[PDB]
């Protein structure tokens, strides 16, 4: 940050009538989150040409990426591997991320682990 | 002739030996698998070499980040969990006062 | 515990001398002994606060249920929170050697290092370091020595060219508890 | 790498190419016409750090020397890929010790022998 | 306190500027090579001694005739001890220490005489003459740039009244006129004798050899000082002379004692009588382990039996010992008197290990009397070069640095290589350690040599020719700063009336002869 | 060695300041002046 | 709220006699040590872990005396533990670097963290680089002041502390006002450029998990100036 | 990459004027700046670099980051020892020294005979 | 400024000195947002949607 | 002892530590039950002493006497030379789908896909290793004539190779080839014409 | 990798793959933008 | 770092190679005479 304050500092003492523009070019870490942007199959119906008229990027689509719920209730007659089942998780997971919660009643509210497929 | 020297003999004993110490040294390469203490295929001794040489050259991508991060001070988030993947990235841009 | 092991990484593993009188004193038999005795070791932190604030985890009430749990969780807190402890945990570290440059100079890099009365028995009475114009001097291409030079005789050599510099390479350190130990192993030997 | 650089560059006021013994005395000369002979310098007196009473080299008109710390310009040597003599508290550590192929086999000083004796 | 105000003083780019602005360009200072046509940027610069003049004696400060050229030659020869020197891999290290150094000029000693100086490298600077190696010697006398057969025999032999003068007959009858690399130990070894001590200006060293430094009183005082001290202040200032006398004098008796601490005997010892040179080694006892040692002249028989392998151990007064596999030194006897008037037989090398009573840094003074105190030879021009490098190599000034375009690389400059290893498994390419190579070629012009540049370059280990890239390469650094960070700096001779100095406008450089 | 003894005590007071390099004016204080003036002051006669 | 002085200061109160008691229990408390240990016999008193506690002790007070016991820690104090046979920790080698600094003895200071670095390196706290933060600026070097932060937020640990963060930034505003000679004062006060380092500081500061709210309310004053000076946002 | 082709930063910086030569010389003015500043800072970060190649820990938080992965290349969850980590980070921190040295050595090049830029 | 023929007998610096740079660099202000830091990630939902 | 010899090979304190044991068991049982001579005792230190022996010239002759000579191994980078011709010429077996899992292939491939391949540094025992296994490569790589002897690990490893060898006689001693030169030239002088 | 290079025509060049981000007048939000395109882009081109 | 660099003003990393402002510039404009030999 230092060199990079002296240099863009140099536009107060430049020659008479001359300017100047600074371009960068700098490495940065990008994350690419599996969880937010899944790995999916295909639609089991697909989508058509239909869905690309003009202004179908103002109707039809949302912008990218959706929301997927982090949260679900627990149904009556479940339990936690059957939650988990529903869930598609490892029971483990499930109870990782619900830690708080030793047991689940139904009509209770949990968090759904991040990699749930 | 006399510069040129006579090839040397390795046993299989010797080799075997070594690997043992290797394994004494660096016990988390038995247990994380990277090699193997029993020397038993031909291409075992050679195959065990690259393994080694893999697991010393290969960086991880969450640590190539960190790492990174460290003294070359590159910035962004870095993603420690197994769903997130750290991607070294450029961006350009200009800025004109 | 700790204790112990830092003593037995001391000299690379038998047990140092380090593990055989430490820094805290044994706990009276009474409950106000005990408040009295955490109060006088680990009383820069608030102890009592403390102890109650590792009681509940994810909400599940440690001390009313996993009760070893509990107890090293507080222990570990208080632990990290005071710099007393920090203090009588430290782990023993060689003595570095202060050092001088050479009465014959060759390089800059290496320097006489100074010997504790340890490490040399027998020679003359010496002073202490820095009475004898000795420094800390360190750098990464340090090396460290015996200075001496060889004895010239009768001769035309000895007459005419410099005299000859004999150095005698020697650690940087010392390890107490190396020197201990192994002094020790040697009076087990002999008895 | 001049000889005697420090008492020259570093110790000397002029850089060794100012005349510090000069009298300011007048001169019969053309071209010194100007020049007025000085007044002693003034005895208990307190200069500005940048000025001298210009009595001797050790106390110039004009202080050149710096008054903070001088320090030599980081080497330019490589300290990774040179491969100094083994030492004592290296060698006593060479088990744990983690060397290039270059420094294990290094055609002076090699430290595999090493490890192995 | 006083950094409280920051003074940067006055830049010396800035000084040196002020002057030659001051005298117009200052032309009395300038290099006469300043003068000609395309003088490259050392030409540039003023005219300030640089530390290649410092071991050479022989020139004295006006040097006489024809020495200036003598030692422009030595300096091409310690250029030239150099290159050996990294061509194979003997440079200073900045750790070692006195043996490590000891061995690594010995090493480097033995392969500069066995290799031809080359004239190729040499060069005139401003107004010198060229001038061959057969003049040089048939003027100054052929000890001084030695043959072969000569340095071998001053080497080999022992006597004085032999400084050898002419040449020498060879093993082919003839006049061997030969230049080899000259070499630190064959200058030590002219340092012995009385007269090549006067020849080049150290004649003082005979008269001085034992004696103290001169006494050095703190704050001594002029006549006229004196002068206004009272009588009682005077005799004040007598006591003070006589103690800092008095005690430097005897501080010098007690060093020139030369006493050690025998360990042993809790004693000072002190060197009473010395024997010969003896070759000795080392028996160890097959039982116990336990280490001897012997006289190789009085078992030699036994022991050049063993070394024939025929009865492969050693029987001494019933114990049996096995040689070792080297432990072949040479030591010499002494008899140490102990502080109670006693009498010890020590080894030189066991009386060596043993620690000094004084160790005053003047020790070696009077080699330069009243000049200061040196650690090395400084009658020796190559050992005194070598002991510079050294310093300069320790203080990270010189050594191995990642090469640029600008820093010379040339035929025959040695180098370091990052050795590349090749896989067909590799897009791009893999780099292994920096191994010891020489240039064989290397084009600067960009058309030639595209990016990114390389270097053609001859490894030193099995002789293997490859193009490496320019960013794998590391050359000796001289200095910091460059653009030529290779080569040594050069003083130039120094001229009396430097106004008064001609160049031919014709043939500036003296290229019609 | 022994508590508080002759040696102990002299090595607790530490480095000994030279009377020499000593920089006193007139009053026998130290100066309050820089020591490249105060240098100059004192400086031998020619 | 300046640490250095608050050392500096602590020698007025009584530091003679703090000091001398000091001694004198650190003696009780070796024989005391030696009757508690009553194989090991001869070096079993220095040998314990006990006598190395109760050196730092000693120094980490004779510290907070004058000018004469601080200089006397890393002279006499560490030669006696050297020759008595007691092991230091690295508490002892931080309190000598912070002696030396005191002193403003920058090469000996800076040699004790070379050597640590060498032979010890992962038991090197923080305070060590603190004692060389607050050494430097005593000795008035503020390149060094900084190059030894920029190392420390290179190695991302140890971590700074608070007061780490707050020796840097004292330090900067200490090079700012400070005055050149008066060749280079014709135009104006050039050292206030290095005021302006501070927002960048500050940044960093924010990536490392430093809470910039603890900075004493002094130097927060000096740093908001400094700010106002130069920081402005996209908007204004 | 190695030598002149790689970084991890780049600046252009791109100076106009109105008449071609008072560009040239403020190419030439910049340059020089940015050549002392340059130097000044990489010769920093030099010895910051020598300092952490000469030793240091590792953070437990660098270790962790080599230790999350469900599975390596081994194909089992690996344990990477500080030991190894911190190697990791020692070859790093040896290619950043070649790079430094790099750019420092040709900051050095150019002289005023000789100024090529 | 010690220099006294500066405008007047034609001396005019080819290199700007030390001294101006360091007054001119430090009279204006720098700006917050020049500094890029990111140690958080990217705001996929919130960030573009925020108030308007 | 013949176990102890072999097992306890590279820390070589515990050698030290199971030797003891061993003898001063074989001591203590060899005290009692044992009768009308101390030869016994005699054997048993020369026990010691053979089995010591035995060992450090394992260690002497079969490592030391192998790897000590750096330039035979072009200093460590003849050794990673070999190793990148084995894994090319094994391919088929390392790097392959029946071979190894896709994870390590992966990984191989993606160290050798760097701009610059920079080999890693190592611990002792495994420089050891590393070093062993080269050179029993090496023996396999290299052309019938050169199996045996050589001048280096690498030679003939890679056919191309541009070597610098050009001078046959300049290694030789002066005055012979000088009294040959002489008298060869006195011949062909005082022989012919052309 | 195959299907990155199809998904992305003309924005990958060299073994580059290469997204300009012009949406939005602030730098900021570009980069938020172009980040985003990036990762939902090679979530497509995962699908392999 | 520092405001103004070492480098300038530190006599420790005097720049040996450096040379002086007049001294290149009056070699520059040197025209040598164009007849060095007889004949041309």
């Amino acid at each position: 940050t230092e060199f990079e304050k002296r240099m863009y500092d140099i536009r107060h003492w430049l020659h008479r009538q001359t300017s100047c523009e600074f371009h960068t070019i700098y490495r940065r870490n990008v994350i690419h989150d599996s969880a937010v942007f899944p790995t999916e199959h295909d639609p089991a119906t697909p989508t058509t040409h239909e869905h690309h008229r003009m202004f179908s990027f103002a109707l039809d689509w949302q912008s990218a990426p959706v929301n997927r719920l982090s949260t679900d209730t627990v149904h009556e007659g479940e339990s936690w591997d059957a939650v988990a089942q529903r869930l598609g998780c490892s029971v483990g997971e499930l109870k990782d991320a619900n830690a708080e919660r030793e047991t689940i009643e139904a009509g209770v509210v949990i968090n759904v682990p991040v990699t749930a497929t | 002739n006399m510069n040129v020297v006579q090839r040397p003999c390795i046993e299989d004993g010797l080799l075997s030996l070594v690997l043992e110490a290797v394994t004494k040294r660096h016990p988390n390469w038995v247990k994380a698998g990277v090699i193997q203490t029993t020397l038993k295929d031909p291409f075992d001794a050679l195959r065990w070499m690259m393994h080694i040489f893999i697991r010393l050259s290969y960086v991880p991508h969450a640590g190539a980040a960190t790492i990174a991060r460290l003294s070359r001070r590159r910035i962004g988030p870095i993603g420690l969990e197994p769903h997130q993947f750290n991607v070294p990235a450029e961006l350009g841009f200009v800025e004109q006062y | 515990q700790t204790l112990q092991n830092n003593a037995v990484e001391a000299v690379g593993a038998g047990s140092a001398p380090w593990s055989i009188l430490g820094p805290l004193t044994a706990i009276g038999p009474t409950a106000e002994d005990t408040m009295v005795w955490l109060q006088q070791h680990y009383g820069d932190v608030d102890v009592m606060s403390i102890m109650r604030w590792a009681r509940f985890r994810k909400g599940k009430d440690l001390m009313a249920k996993d009760r070893p749990q509990y107890l090293a969780r507080a222990a570990a807190w208080i632990e990290l929170l005071s710099k007393r402890n920090r203090e009588m945990e430290e782990v023993p570290l060689t003595y570095m050697r202060k050092s001088k440059p050479l009465v014959l100079d060759t390089n800059s890099n290496v320097r006489v290092a100074w010997q504790t009365p340890l490490m040399r028995s027998g020679g003359p009475p010496r002073l202490l370091a820095r009475e004898e114009g000795y420094v800390f001097h360190h750098s990464n291409s340090s090396r460290f020595v015996e200075e001496t030079y060889r004895h010239p005789g009768e001769s035309l050599q000895s007459r005419y060219l410099a005299l000859q510099p004999l150095h005698t390479e020697v650690s940087a350190k010392e390890d107490f508890q190396r020197l201990y130990y192994q002094a020790q192993k040697h009076h087990k030997q002999q008895e | 790498q001049l000889q005697a650089q420090d008492r020259i560059i570093c110790g000397t006021h002029g850089a060794g190419i100012v005349a510090h013994q000069t009298a300011v005395n007048s001169s019969d000369n053309p071209m010194l016409s100007s020049v007025t002979t000085a007044a002693p310098a003034a005895d208990l007196s307190r200069t500005k750090p940048h000025e001298g009473t210009g009595t001797s080299e050790r106390d110039p008109y004009i202080r050149t020397l710096h008054n903070q710390r001088s320090a030599a310009p980081e080497s330019s040597v490589s300290q990774s890929h040179t491969v100094n003599a083994p030492t004592v508290d290296e060698c006593e550590m060479l088990a744990e010790r983690w060397g290039t192929m270059n420094y294990w086999h290094n055609d002076t000083f090699p430290r595999l022998v090493v490890f192995l004796k | 306190t006083e950094r409280n105000t920051i003074h940067y003083g006055v830049p010396i780019q800035q000084i040196v500027d002020e002057f030659v602005f001051r005298h117009r360009n200052a032309r009395g200072e300038r290099p006469l090579d300043y003068f000609k046509p395309f003088p490259n940027f050392r030409a540039l610069r003023l005219n300030r001694m640089y530390r290649d003049v410092e071991g050479f004696s022989l020139m004295k400060q006006r040097p006489e005739f024809l020495e200036w050229e003598l030692f422009t030659r030595y300096r091409q020869h310690h250029q030239q001890r150099r290159r050996l020197a990294l061509l194979h891999g003997l440079e200073p290290v900045a750790n070692e220490t006195a043996q490590e150094r000891d061995t690594r000029r010995h090493r480097l000693d033995e392969i500069c005489e066995r290799t031809p100086f080359d004239e190729r490298e040499m060069r005139v600077n401003d107004d010198e003459m060229r001038v061959s190696v057969e003049t040089l010697r048939s003027w100054f006398g052929v000890y001084m740039l030695p043959s072969p057969t000569v340095v071998n025999a001053v080497l080999g032999g022992s006597a004085s009244v032999n400084l050898h003068l002419y040449h020498l007959a060879d093993e082919m009858g003839t006049a061997d006129t030969r230049e080899h690399v000259l070499s630190s130990r064959y200058l030590n070894r002219l340092l012995l004798l009385e007269s090549y001590q006067n020849r080049v200006g150290r004649g003082f060293m005979n008269h001085v050899v034992g004696r103290a430094p001169e006494p050095v009183v703190p704050h001594e005082q002029p006549q006229e000082v004196l002068r206004h001290f009272s009588a009682e202040e005077r005799a004040m200032y007598e006591q003070h002379v006589k103690e800092q006398t008095s005690r430097q004098l005897g501080e010098w008796e007690r060093a020139m004692k030369r006493r050690r601490w025998l360990t042993d005997h809790q004693q000072y010892g002190h060197v009473v009588s010395h024997g010969l040179e003896t070759s000795v080694v080392d028996l160890s006892h097959t039982e116990t382990g336990a280490v001897l040692t012997v006289s190789t002249k009085a078992y030699e028989q036994e022991i050049e039996a063993v070394r024939m392998k025929t009865n492969a151990t050693i029987k001494v007064d019933g114990m049996v010992y096995n040689l070792l596999p080297n432990s072949e030194r040479r030591v010499v006897p002494l008899t140490v008197q102990l502080d109670s008037g006693e009498k010890i037989d020590m080894t030189s090398e066991d009386f060596d290990r043993c620690e000094l009573e004084a160790f005053p840094r003047n020790l070696n003074h009077a080699l330069n009397y009243g000049i200061a105190n040196y650690a090395y030879n400084r009658g020796n021009y190559v050992e005194t070069q070598d002991s510079i490098w050294e310093e300069q190599t320790a203080s990270g000034q010189e050594g191995w640095s990642p090469a640029t375009h600008a820093d010379g690389l040339r035929e025959g400059l040695p180098v370091r290589a990052r050795r590349p290893i090749f896989s067909s498994s590799a897009e791009q390419r893999i780099a292994g350690g920096p191994q010891r190579a020489v240039i064989i070629q290397y084009h600067h012009q960009p058309f030639f040599n595209p990016e990114p540049r390389l270097v053609k370059v001859a490894f030193q280990c099995d002789g293997t020719i490859m193009e490496v890239p320019i960013s794998d390469v590391m050359i000796w650094q001289r200095r910091y700063h460059g653009p030529e960070r290779t080569v040594g700096d050069e003083s130039r001779r120094y001229n009396p009336a430097a106004m008064r100095r001609y160049v031919d406008v014709t043939d500036p450089f003296n290229e019609k002869t | 060695d022994t508590q508080n003894d002759k040696k102990q005590l002299a090595r607790r007071l530490g480095r000994y300041m030279l009377f020499a390099n000593r920089s006193l004016d007139d009053t026998g204080f130290p100066t309050d002046a820089r020591a490249d003036d105060y240098t100059r002051w004192m400086a031998p006669p020619s | 709220c300046d640490p250095a002085l608050t050392y500096k200061l602590l020698g007025d109160e009584n530091g003679e006699e703090r000091a001398q008691e000091a001694y004198r229990w650190f003696d009780l408390a070796l024989t005391s040590l030696a009757v508690d240990c009553g194989h090991f016999v001869p070096y079993l008193p220095q040998g314990t872990a006990a006598a190395s506690h109760i050196t730092n002790a000693l120094m980490r007070t004779l510290l907070t005396c004058g000018y004469t016991h601080v200089a006397a820690i890393p002279d006499s104090v560490y030669d006696r533990m050297g020759s008595m046979g007691i092991s230091p920790t690295i508490s002892t080698y931080e309190l000598v670097m912070l002696a030396l600094s005191l002193q403003g003895n920058m090469v000996e200071a800076e040699s004790i963290l070379s050597f640590l670095r060498s032979h010890h390196s992962e038991h090197i706290t923080v305070e060590s680089f603190n004692a060389l933060l607050l050494g430097h600026r005593e000795a008035r070097q503020f390149d060094c002041c900084d190059a030894i932060w920029q190392e420390l937020v290179d190695r991302r640990w140890p971590r700074a502390s608070p007061l780490t963060a707050e020796l840097y930034l004292r330090s900067i505003m200490d090079h700012a006002n400070t005055p050149t000679s008066e060749p280079l004062q014709s135009f104006a006060n050039i050292n206030v450029v290095e005021k302006k380092k501070v927002p960048l500081v500050l940044a960093q500061m924010d990536e490392l998990g430093v809470p910039r709210t603890h900075l004493s309310r002094v130097l927060m004053d000096e740093v908001e100036d400094s700010l106002r000076k130069f920081q402005t946002y996209r908007s204004r | 990459e190695d030598g002149i082709r790689g970084s991890e930063v780049t600046y252009k910086i791109v100076l106009e004027g109105f008449w071609d030569h008072h560009v040239m010389k403020l190419a030439e003015d910049v340059c020089m700046f940015l050549k002392d500043v340059g130097r000044q800072i990489v010769e920093e970060k030099l010895v910051a670099v020598r300092r952490l190649l000469q030793g240091g820990a590792v953070d437990p938080e660098l270790l962790a980051a080599f230790n999350c992965a469900r599975a390596g290349p081994f194909g089992g969850l690996d344990e990477y020892d500080k030991e190894e980590v911190a190697n990791f980070l020692r070859s790093d921190l040896r290619r950043l020294e070649e790079q430094c040295l790099s750019v420092i050595n040709r900051c050095n090049v150019p002289v005023p005979g000789a100024t090529n830029i | 400024s010690h220099r006294r023929d500066y405008i007047r007998m034609g001396y005019i610096p080819r290199y700007t000195p030390w001294e101006w740079i360091a007054i001119q660099e430090a009279d204006q202000p720098l700006i917050a947002e020049q500094i890029r830091q990111d140690n958080i990630g990217t705001s996929y939902f919130f960030s573009l949607n925020r108030y308007w | 002892a013949e176990a102890a010899v072999t097992k306890f090979l590279f820390q070589r304190g515990s050698f030290e530590s199971m030797l003891h044991r061993i003898i001063t068991d074989a001591l203590e049982k060899m005290s009692t039950l044992a009768l009308g001579g101390q030869e016994g005792n005699l054997a048993l230190e020369a026990l010691k002493r053979q089995t010591l022996f035995k060992r450090n010239d394992y260690i002497q002759k079969r490592l030391i006497d192998v790897v000590s000579n750096s330039a035979y191994l072009g200093y460590g980078d003849s050794v990673w030379q070999v190793f990148f011709a084995a894994v090319e010429a094994n391919e088929e077996n390392l790097l392959s789908d029946r071979a190894t899992t896709d994870a390590i292939r992966a990984a191989w491939e993606g160290v050798m896909r760097e701009d610059v391949v920079r080999l890693p540094d190592v611990t002792g025992v495994v420089a050891l290793y590393l070093t062993l296994v080269c050179i029993r490569e090496s023996g396999r790589l290299v052309p019938e004539e050169l199996k045996e002897l050589s001048s280096g690990l690498e030679d003939g490893v890679r056919p191309g190779v541009r070597k610098l060898q050009q001078y046959p006689l300049i290694f030789l001693h002066p005055t012979v080839k000088r009294r040959f030169v002489v008298k060869a030239v006195a011949e062909i002088l005082h022989n012919s014409s052309s | 990798e195959r299907r990155l290079r199809i998904l992305a025509q003309h924005r990958v060049g060299m073994g580059v793959l290469k997204l300009d981000a012009d949406k939005y007048e602030d730098q900021a939000d570009n980069v938020t933008f172009g980040t985003t395109k990036l990762s939902e882009l090679l979530a497509d081109a995962r699908k392999a | 770092s520092a405001n103004i660099p070492r480098s300038v003003w530190d006599p420790a990393q005097h720049n040996p190679n450096w040379s002086d402002s007049y001294g290149h510039d009056i070699t520059n404009r040197r025209a040598w005479p164009a007849r060095k030999w007889t004949v041309g």
